[PDB]
């Protein structure tokens, strides 16, 4: 059951724990490191068959 | 009937006529521009000969109004003298 | 098919009463628009998360959550000076900034 | 400041490099 | 003190079997006539049951509610949806009034009707009124504070920690409350309206009725800058969520009628999706969650296909009849230069999953070729009659190099697709619309360039992008195989021209 609704920490537990931003764009800066390993291997992809 | 095999029956007519759907914005569009009337009187002669009604009705008739489209006042006049 | 936008227009389409071309391009019209804007009438209809949610499931996980959060309350004969606070961290956060604040030099 | 959860000394520095190693 | 585990496994079957209304088999003969003179008799009774055996019959997908055998019925939906929308902003509560209801129960003679009020004891003015009352707008009441762009997960969120709070409110009922009773009539308005607009013929039907569209854009002003009327929180994502399905179905035809209408569908339509924390200011939306968001990138691709009112409205809004100028400058900074435009495009370029189809390979572009068509047509419609002076900012570099890289995902999408069908209808126009995409992406944003000459040293940043432009290899592959087309290599060729011309330029 992969529920998108749960992912967020909304408003009212960051307003009352100011780490949950420390989390969030903990998690954001996690979300931009992956895709660029995923254009990275598109990169090892093409290269190759490049070659 | 209601008490049937549950059909959708779009405007069951009374007689043979679908009712008269209005505009309701030319409606309004002329009763607020309604300045004057200009009552016409119109008659009909018709014949058994050159025609073959014969339709003696004589009527009123608003010259300023735009609402009611003169061919279906006379094709509801016809549907009451049982044509 | 894919008919037109001519064939859309209200002049060759049927109004409230009260040619061979108009009803040549209103077989295709008719033909293109019900394989199109028909409604899907299999599976896949939840949509979402939010219209599946039951509310008496929600209304009885509820009614046991308030429950048993009062008995939590009133009923625990524990005094406010014998409450004992829980720890703000773990034995396994503990140790990771132990080992990062070491290699934090680097 | 939170510091009726951290009333201690050691867990408001806890607090601190938490952040700090967040940062870094 | 009760095992409520066992009482609520009792009760459901309780409330299953429950004679609450009529079901689909036992309905009889519908008669839309009877219906639609109902709706008008501004009963309480007399509404409310023409509006729950329409919502039946509606939803029912065997029987077919059309509007050219009776086409007044529309008219009474969308006039009940006015007059509801009307005095729920207003707080007037209808159908119980303590008024009379009844209007005046009771020549050469007016002279000597007036001087008979003199010798006894010893001419009226006309009326005006309207069919319909104000739109929403124009009321004093209604002032914009604040443009509620709530996205789709945080309105789940909020929906999910609505229902299962402790002290809800959610199942109030319907006798107990007035305004939940106004909103559950206007629900099962806008049930109806979208369960109707999945025929041929109310398509077209519904198109104009310019009682349907005023309703339209009466509900999504109410809707996106004063929500605080609607009680729950799911009645107002459940209003969003078949206003768009009802303008999925109609806009092939739908000319927009203000642009205060014009702005509110896009704000609609962005409205869906997950923005970020300049740049792509949208996150990419992965259809594991929910195919709403491509509902509405058919909505912006068919309502650019009129260069008229529909591509007008859009231009005046997206690059800058005596109130609503007042009213669309009040929107349009209250709305946090050329924000909207880069918000539009960067939605765009969300919901055509690059990451998705490129990391696992014909399933997915099988499945989801429709989306990407129109959304590739929606961009380059954007692109090619909109963005050519008040710009301050490159937005067409600022959409090339975002750290996301959307050019090299359109050109790995065209390998992908010309590696399929020649190694399924949508794909040689797919190809096509990457590859002029690409071509007038860079164009345009050395145009750009060339009109603001703020930024010299953009030749270089265009050339040093990892996977643009390719190679003369694959070109020269492709002017081999005979399973390619003439306007593939064509566009193909023209793109390695312009990549000659940025080296030559270069230096």
């Amino acid at each position: 059951h992969s529920h998108p609704s749960d992912m967020v920490i909304p408003d009212h537990l960051a307003e009352l724990i100011p780490e949950l931003y420390s989390f969030q764009q903990l998690v954001d800066s996690e979300k931009r490191l992956d895709h660029f390993i995923h254009l990275r291997n598109l990169h090892m992809k093409r290269m190759v068959a490049q070659w | 009937i209601t008490n049937t095999t549950t059909r959708v029956i779009p405007q069951v007519e009374v007689g043979n006529r679908k009712h008269y759907l209005e505009d309701k914005l030319k409606v309004y569009k002329q009763a607020m521009n309604e300045t004057s009337e200009q009552l016409v009187p119109i008659r009909l002669e018709f014949d058994q000969d050159r025609d073959r009604f014969f339709l003696r009705d004589t009527l009123l008739w608003n010259k300023n109004d735009k609402l009611i489209k003169i061919e279906d006042f006379v094709d509801d006049m016809l549907r009451d003298y049982r044509f | 098919n894919i008919p037109s936008l001519t064939s859309f227009a209200e002049e060759n389409n049927y109004q409230y009463g009260y040619t061979y071309a108009q009803q040549q391009l209103n077989k295709q019209r008719q033909d293109f628009e019900r394989v199109r804007l028909r409604p899907e009438q299999l599976s896949n209809i939840i949509h979402d998360e939010s219209d599946t949610i039951s509310f008496r499931s929600n209304l009885l996980k509820n009614f046991i959550s308030s429950n048993d959060a009062f008995n939590m309350l009133s009923l625990t004969t524990v005094p406010c000076d014998r409450i004992e606070k829980s720890r703000l961290f773990s034995e396994k956060t503990i140790r990771y900034l132990m080992q990062k604040q070491h290699e934090m030099k680097t | 400041y939170r510091s009726h959860i951290f009333a201690t000394n050691e867990e408001r520095q806890m607090n601190f490099l938490t952040n700090e190693l967040i940062r870094l | 003190g009760y095992d409520i585990n066992y009482i609520s496994k009792i009760g459901e079957k309780i409330d299953s079997n429950k004679p609450i209304f009529l079901f689909a088999p036992e309905l009889g003969a519908i008669n839309l006539h009877a219906l639609s003179m109902s709706l008008q008799s501004k009963n309480l009774g007399e509404i409310n049951t023409a509006l729950n055996t329409l919502l039946v019959t509606s939803a029912d997908s065997n029987l077919k509610i059309s509007l050219v055998k009776y086409p007044e019925l529309l008219d009474s939906l969308a006039i009940l949806g006015m007059n509801l929308l009307s005095n729920l902003s207003q707080n007037v509560v209808p159908y119980h009034r303590n008024t009379s209801d009844y209007y005046y129960e009771d020549q050469h003679d007016k002279m000597v009707d007036k001087i008979f009020e003199k010798v006894n004891n010893n001419s009226p003015a006309v009326k005006q009124w309207d069919l319909l009352p104000e739109p929403i707008r124009f009321l004093p009441n209604q002032f914009p504070l604040k443009i509620h762009r709530t996205p789709y997960l945080t309105s789940l969120k909020k929906i999910k920690d609505e229902i299962d709070d402790p002290f809800t409110k959610i199942n109030t009922r319907g006798a107990e409350d007035p305004k939940v009773l106004i909103n559950d009539q206007l629900s099962t308005i806008s049930m109806i309206l979208r369960n109707i607009s999945f025929s041929d013929n109310n398509s077209r039907i519904m198109s104009r009725n310019f009682y349907l569209k005023r309703f339209i854009s009466d509900l999504l002003w109410l809707v996106l800058i004063h929500p605080e009327n609607f009680t729950c929180n799911r009645k107002i994502l459940n209003f969003k969520k078949d206003l768009v399905i009802v303008l999925s179905n109609i806009s092939h035809l739908l000319e927009i009628a203000s642009s205060i209408d014009c702005l509110l569908i896009l704000i609609l339509v962005i409205s869906f999706g997950q923005p970020k924390l300049e740049s792509l200011t949208f996150n990419e939306f992965q259809l594991q969650w929910g195919k709403y968001q491509t509902f509405g990138v058919d909505i912006l691709a068919k309502l650019f296909s009129l260069e008229k009112p529909n591509l007008n409205y859009f231009k005046s809004i997206l690059l800058n009849n005596h109130k609503d100028k007042k009213l669309l400058r009040r929107l349009l900074n209250l709305y946090n230069r050329h924000n909207l435009l880069n918000d539009v495009v960067s939605f765009l370029f969300s919901a055509i999953p690059l990451q998705q189809v490129l990391s696992q390979p014909s399933l997915l572009i099988d499945q989801f070729s429709p989306v990407i068509s129109q959304s590739l047509t929606s961009i380059l419609v954007i692109v090619q009659k909109i963005l050519p002076f008040n710009f301050n900012k490159n937005l067409p570099f600022v959409w090339l190099s975002s750290e996301e890289n959307i050019g090299s995902g359109l050109l790995k999408l065209s390998e992908i697709i010309l590696n399929i069908n020649n190694s399924k209808v949508l794909l040689p126009s797919i190809n096509i619309s990457c590859v002029q995409l690409i071509k007038c992406l860079v164009e345009k944003s050395i145009c750009f360039e060339n009109c603001l000459n703020n930024d010299p040293e953009i030749l270089k940043k265009i050339a040093s992008i990892p996977n643009l432009f390719p190679t003369d290899l694959e070109i020269f592959q492709l002017f081999t195989n005979p399973s390619v087309d003439i306007q593939i290599i064509n566009q193909y060729q023209l793109l390695y021209n312009l990549k000659n011309d940025i080296l030559t330029n270069l230096e």
